[PDB]
DNA sequence: TAATTTCCTAAAGGACG
DNA sequence: CGTCCTTTAGGA
RNA sequence: AAUUUCUACUAAGUGUAGAUGGAAAUUAG
């Protein structure tokens, strides 16, 4: 058998066709002439408007019934967590305490006020009527009378705020969690430096502006959690925090602010407080974002007040201290020290010479787990102050003078394009097209915006995280009070950007109703005469059928009788959760029906004595089985249906089972006949509009391989089809509007010669024999259908997928992986590999081979992404242009999908996936970040259900037994090492090895100094040139190195071989021997000796040195491409291999599968396959009690010494 | 009057410009995509035989698809791919590059183009 | 008051009707043989809006090869077959067949003749 | 934009005409 | 007494 | 350049090859 023989059937999931509803007859008609379409489309209109009502009413209720809470279990909890736990079994009983907590503050919600008045339909009949007292207002809720039923999926929206499920969305883990850690966090905050902060200073005017009583001592003190739980008291929380508004244009200093205002010391390095959270432009018109921006974003705005300010700041910036400077560290120092100086990280290249002062001792080999600490530390560390970068400049060189100076060059060069820009400033310009196809007026707000961004980005880096003690001041004053007038222009950028993106369709559409709360509730054998919606199946053409209001049992009293017409109809209701079904049906007044009063099963049902809270009693939960087994077995509606072949009384060792059994068991759809004339005049008539679900492989002319979704919805009526893929209720009705106008539309002409735009077509030009238009889709009032279906809605084999993929694994001796990856000439590099480490097989992924018929045509996509990101670099607008690069991406990953779902089922794999939580990759490499985190989700929800569509349904594999190989996507955050057969593994040390030896470059071979130089040399062990190998042999032995802690090995002969390319950008192509040689001659040394590393100490001048590093560590790159060319790049290998050969890519690029990689990117593949390998290799070692618990998260030593030992 | 067919003439090279439009878009759909020349597009009609190069309100991008209105038949122009949602009117071929404009590119030029 | 402007609306008029066989002549091309309409071919410029059909001097026949000039773009046009060598550069079809010229055909009744 | 929920229902209760 | 909404009930 | 919808198309003529889970609410950026 296979491995993905055993995964099937493992558990449920909820997927939604959707589909295009046809009106078939005089039906649209009938919706015209009946006047059925505004009605909905007004009811669609003002359902937001009641809804935003009903919010605001229940926001009136949370604003009453939080003034008298009181959660009594505080003064122990604010204690307990207090305690610095260290578990020791007691953090349970707090998580009782906690949980205590979140119950007792939802006893108020759930307990008083009514509260089934507050979510029945008691609601907007009557006391939404009293909460409201204009007209227009009543107006609205007295329409909706009748129909109060509809916003049974809004109250199911509503009842998850008031439970206690630890989910975000309640208002009990707000309270507790959002609310009370911070807290209790802030509270020991303001007590650490609560003799900091005195009275005539903050406190005489925040006793008095802010409360007038309770001033402030006692808000973070112990018991006043009980009041900050509304929203005024989170108001006047960040009212103490942000700055008060005293209703006018003063805007007067805050707490926090006085920690930003306490600076007169200059040394800051302490955290302040943290605010809290709290519970419950464009886009209408062309004009109105004109309107916005030249009347927001005028020069007369206060934003450009704001920038003349920061500029006379600016020019007052060394009259201030010079160490009051604080610029938080993270992604933006590598561009402050560029900017400043012009090298990259030199000051992290400072702060690291001085730690290794600090902490490392005097030997001359680096710890690389203190180098890995020690960039932990480096982001752990907060901020510098600008006297650290007086320290880290070297003489004659003040940084605080840079800044000034090329802060105002940045806002004099935002002044010259205002000023080339200022025609369009005029406040009565006029248009001349619509801004989405307007070219002349978007590249002006594009390069204003991008201009006055650029700057807020370049000063977001200097706040230095804002709440910090000790600084400077009088400059921050101004610099707050310019930066928060400022930063509204990027709101305005991402505003803009959603206009000029704009949809030329329009995907608004509204719920159909027709006069009916009932709506589409489920397929159903009884209910058709409520819901009013059934399914009719003719030949292979499918129908939905609504009847109408006022005629709602015209699907009743049809027959056979073979008029040779004949439509089918669909029924068999189903079963919905018969753990609540049935209680539902056997105790509301059906008891004194059927039955009488036993008693001994009224009071176990009392008790809840089946559930837990007893473990069971063979008579407590048989008795409701049998209970339910027999009164079922006398139900006529059901158990007539219904074939309840039952299990015994042995069997039901819970309650779960049998549930489970009659979950099994209820749902039996078929066929029922109902002849064709007389529902046709039906349909005449005017008493039924008869719908045809339509995609585009029902017509008679497709046909092709058709969709999966309409491989489901042929499934879903398969004769094989047993109780596998269910017909759920839940669907709807949605109306799109058209959008594209008729004096709008384009189209291309018939009998006319289109031309080909894919390269490889082999046919070079198309005729079409009739007329084909540009989103004709658009242009119809086009009715559209969801339909959700249930799939496995009853598994099993039932495992956790995590464990059991390593039990498997572990058994298999040899099993394939799939690794993928990134990287700059192929967009994805797949390799294929073995148990042993052979490559079987590995292509690049530029071009996707669609196949049909027999014939195979490939698409690259590579040069289709050269052709965008050429129209992009000469694009003028930068918006545009910029999108469909990202939706061409997502439109990309979406194939690679099915190559992988086919490579999977080839070849039993896992599939190895380059994790992007723990690397900061190399920002050139062409598929980015916001595209592989898409490509995960998306390999991830198609695994869910893996099906390919040329296959026999009812084998394995097909639509009917889709394996189903892995979890449900979780979060971003949330992959992690694991997931079904998705093995994420991170990138390091990956691209740079060669994978015939296991070398890598590890030294840090740039030039600073002679000393530093010789001291490598030095470190070398010996530099003789071999004479009939015609190389330079460097033997090394890295525990002579610094930082080469990570290698196994630590004895390696490096060499000459071969060519490199240098970057000089420019272009450099150097063979390296002669480049040697050339080195050598220039400065005169005798290069025969076999050992010299006497010689080269003995050289004095700096222009050796910084020569001859340059070319040592261009020895070491393996990486070797120029970037402008395709073709041209090779990773090669400076080391012999287990018999005495180099490894050149070259010799294996011209192979038909090679036993190396073939380039640069398939070593990053290959070498991500390697990993999960050795994870296999450490599948085995241990035991199947523990393989649950195996980490694989590799450490680098490991990896290198598997890599290492992989050629023996 | 001198200011009366002066406000006829003007009508009578849209009559002309529309000639241009044509003949270009018969020529535009024979070309592989990747031979496709850079045009100067607006919605105002522009005269091939000055053109005032100099005005800075005017860029040199490819041209993409040409196609074809609904009700009638004019032929407006997509420049850059589709999806860019970039309909245009009036094209003049040049061979500048996007914000030099070099020269109007000629009819025969963009004939042998084809090869 | 009439003096060279009728040099002017001459030259219009001429704009006109080269815009109309260039509207017209794709369409042309994209017709099979034994669907090649029939057409009151001059090698002169004559009005589609007024047609001037009252002079029979025009004959009427089915129109053959659609060949583009080599020296200008100009739509030069056949009648019969090319063993007639009839190359003629202005047409506009009827359903004015033999001689008999009742109808004008219009763009759309050409485009749907196909 | 991303994280996080609820639903993916037939059948009793009843208001009313 | 249909008819038409409202509410409803909780497995491991 | 058609589409339930997106993406590439024309792929032999009203289409092809892949994918697609919707409706609503809340929070944070
Ligand atoms: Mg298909
Ligand atoms: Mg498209």
């Amino acid at each position: 058998m296979s491995k993905l023989e055993k995964f099937t059937n493992c558990y449920s999931l909820s997927k939604t066709l959707r589909f295009k509803a046809i009106p078939v007859g005089k039906t649209q008609e009938n919706i015209d002439n009946k006047r059925l379409l505004v009605e909905d489309e007004k009811r669609a209109e003002d359902y937001k408007g009641v809804k935003k009502l009903l919010d605001r009413y229940y926001l009136s209720f949370i604003n009453d019934v939080l003034h008298s809470i009181k959660l009594k279990n505080l003064n122990n909890y604010i204690s307990l967590f207090r305690k610095k736990t260290r578990t020791e079994k007691e953090n349970k009983e707090l998580e009782n305490l906690e949980i205590n907590l979140r119950k007792e503050i939802a006893k108020a919600f759930k307990g008083n006020e009514g509260y089934k008045s507050l979510f029945k339909k008691d609601i907007i009949e009557t006391i939404l009527p009293e909460f409201l007292d204009d007209k227009d207002e009543i107006a609205l809720v007295n329409s909706f009378n009748g129909f109060t039923t509809a916003f049974t999926g809004f109250f199911d929206n509503r009842e998850n705020m008031f439970s206690e499920e630890a989910k975000s969305t309640s208002i009990a883990f707000r309270c507790i969690n959002e609310n009370l850690t911070r807290y209790i966090s802030n509270m020991d905050i303001f007590e650490k430096v609560d003799a900091i902060f005195d009275k005539h200073e903050v406190q005489e005017i925040k006793e008095k502006i802010l409360n007038s009583d309770y001033d402030v001592e006692d808000f973070f003190e112990g018991e006043f959690f009980n009041f900050v739980l509304t929203q005024e008291g989170i108001d006047v929380y960040n009212a103490i925090i942000g700055g008060f508004v005293t209703e006018s244009g003063e805007k007067i200093k805050g707490l926090n602010e006085y920690i930003n205002l306490y600076n007169q010391k200059t040394k800051q390095k302490l955290p302040k407080f943290k605010p809290l959270y709290k519970q419950v432009e464009g886009y209408t018109s062309d004009e109105e974002v004109l309107e916005v921006f030249r009347n927001t974003l005028n020069k007369n705005s206060e934003i450009f007040s704001s920038i003349k300010k920061l500029e006379k700041l600016f020019k007052n910036f060394d009259e201030y201290s010079s160490a009051g400077i604080f610029v938080k560290n993270g992604p933006a120092i590598s561009t402050i020290s560029k900017d400043i100086f012009g090298e990259w990280n030199v000051i992290r290249d400072k702060w690291n010479a001085e730690y290794d002062d600090i902490h490392l001792k005097k030997k001359a080999v680096v710890t690389e787990k203190y180098e890995d600490d020690r960039r932990k530390s480096f982001k752990k560390i907060g901020s510098f102050s600008l006297e650290q970068l007086q320290e880290y400049a070297d003489a004659d060189l003040s940084v605080v003078e840079k800044l000034k100076e090329i802060i105002i060059q940045k806002v004099d060069e935002i002044y010259k394009v205002y000023g080339s820009s200022e025609k369009l400033f005029d406040a009565d310009f006029v248009l001349e097209k619509s801004l989405k196809k307007n070219d002349a007026v978007v590249a002006i707000m594009k390069d204003l915006l991008d201009s006055v961004k650029s700057f807020e980005n370049y000063i977001k880096a200097f706040f230095g995280e804002g709440k910090e003690t000790n600084r400077d001041e009088s400059f921050y004053g101004d610099f707050v009070l310019a930066y928060d007038i400022l930063l509204k222009v990027d709101h305005i950028y991402d505003a803009i950007r959603n206009y000029v993106t704009q949809k030329p369709y329009s995907k608004d559409k509204f719920k159909l109703y027709f006069q009916n709360p009932q709506f589409m509730g489920g397929w159903d054998k009884d209910k058709e005469t409520d819901y009013r919606a059934t399914i009719l199946r003719y030949g292979s053409k499918y129908y939905l059928a609504i009847m109408d209001k006022k005629y709602a049992k015209c699907l009743q009293k049809i027959d056979k009788d073979d008029v040779n017409g004949n439509y089918e109809k669909i029924n068999y209701k189903l079963l919905p959760g018969p753990n609540k079904m049935l209680p539902k049906v056997f105790f509301s007044k059906k008891w004194m029906a059927y039955y009488n009063p036993s008693e001994d099963i009224q009071k176990i049902y009392k008790n809840g004595t089946f559930k837990k809270g007893d473990m069971f009693n063979l008579n407590d939960c048989h008795k409701l089985i049998d209970f339910f087994k027999d009164s079922i077995s006398r139900y006529p509606k059901w158990s007539n249906a219904y074939d309840f072949n039952f299990s015994e009384t042995e069997k039901y060792k819970d309650i779960a089972g049998f549930y489970r059994e009659v979950e099994e068991q209820g749902y039996k759809v078929s066929f029922e006949s109902a002849s064709k004339k007389e529902v046709d005049k039906l349909v005449e008539e005017g008493k039924l509009y008869m719908f045809q679900i339509y995609n585009k492989d029902f017509s008679d002319k497709s046909h092709g391989t058709p969709n999966l979704h309409t491989m489901y919805f042929k499934l879903l009526f398969d004769e094989n089809n047993h109780g596998q893929i269910r017909l759920s209720g839940g669907a709807e009705l949605f109306m799109r509007r058209a959008s594209l106008k008729k004096e709008e539309l384009v189209v291309h002409p018939a009998n006319s010669p289109i031309a080909n735009k894919n390269p490889d077509n082999p046919k070079k030009t198309t005729t079409l024999s009739y007329d084909v238009y540009k989103d004709k889709r658009f242009s119809e009032d086009q009715y559209e259908l969801h339909i959700p279906i249930a799939i496995n809605k009853c598994p099993k084999n039932i495992f956790k997928i995590n464990t059991e993929v390593r039990v498997l694994l572990k058994h298999d001796d040899n099993p394939y992986v799939i690794g993928i990856d990134r990287g700059e000439r192929n967009l994805l590099y797949i390799v294929v590999v073995d148990g042993k480490g052979n490559i079987v097989e590995q292509y690049s992924l530029n071009e996707i081979i669609n196949n049909f018929n027999g014939i195979r045509i490939k698409t690259d996509y590579h040069s289709l992404l050269d052709k965008k990101e050429k129209e992009r670099f000469e694009a003028r607008q930068n918006w545009t242009s910029i999108e469909n690069i990202k939706e061409l991406k997502a439109g990309y990953i979406s194939q690679v999908v099915h190559k992988i779902c086919e490579l999977v089922e080839k070849y039993d794999a896992v599939i190895a996936l380059e994790d992007l939580n723990s690397g900061f990759k190399n920002s050139r490499v062409k598929v980015e970040k916001q595209v592989y985190q898409k490509f995960e989700k998306m390999l991830i929800d198609k695994l869910n259900y893996m099906v390919d569509k040329k296959s026999n349904p009812c084998a394995t594999g097909g639509a009917l037994k889709g394996y189903q190989i892995t979890n449900k996507f979780e979060s971003f955050k949330s992959m992690s090492t694991q997931n079904g057969f998705i093995f994420y593994i991170p990138a390091w040390l990956t691209s740079k090895i060669d994978p015939s030896t296991g070398f890598v470059n590890l030294l840090k071979t740039k030039y600073t100094s002679i000393a530093d130089s010789k001291k490598f040399i030095s470190s070398f062990d010996r530099i003789m040139y071999v004479p009939e190998e015609d190389l330079f042999e460097f033997a090394l032995d890295y525990k002579n190195f610094s930082r080469t802690d990570a290698d196994y090995i630590k004895k390696w002969k490096l060499y000459s071989y071969g060519n490199r390319i240098r970057i000089f950008f420019d272009w450099e192509e150097v063979c390296l021997t002669s480049a040697y040689k050339e080195l050598f001659n220039k400065y005169g040394i005798n290069y025969q000796q076999g050992d010299i590393r006497a010689l080269l100490c003995e050289q004095s001048d700096k222009a050796f040195y910084s020569s001859f590093m340059a070319l040592m560590s261009l020895m070491l790159q393996m990486r070797n491409s120029i970037t402008g060319r395709t073709d041209v790049d090779f990773l090669i290998s400076p080391v012999k291999n287990s018999d005495g050969i180099f490894y050149d890519s070259r010799n294996y690029e011209a192979q038909e599968n090679a036993i190396l990689p073939k380039n640069a990117d398939a070593n990053g593949a290959y070498n991500i396959a390697r990993k999960v390998l050795w994870a296999i290799g450490q599948f085995k070692k241990a035991e199947d009690e523990k393989l649950d618990k195996v980490k694989i998260a590799i450490s680098n030593k490991e990896w290198l010494e598997y890599a290492q030992t992989s050629v023996k | 009057m001198y200011l009366v067919v002066q406000a006829l003439i003007r009508a009578c090279i849209i009559k002309e410009i529309d000639l241009y439009t044509e003949q270009l878009y018969n020529i535009i759909k024979s070309l592989p995509y990747d031979k496709r020349p850079n045009v100067v597009y607006s919605d105002q009609p522009l005269d091939p035989n000055n053109l005032d190069l100099s005005e800075p309100e005017l860029w040199a991008e490819q041209v993409g698809e040409c196609m074809r209105y609904a009700h009638n038949d004019q032929p407006c122009f997509y420049i850059g791919s589709t999806k860019r949602e970039l309909r245009v009117n009036y094209i003049v071929p040049v061979i500048g590059v996007r914000d030099e404009i070099e020269r109007v590119m000629t009819l025969e030029e963009v004939r042998n183009l084809h090869k």
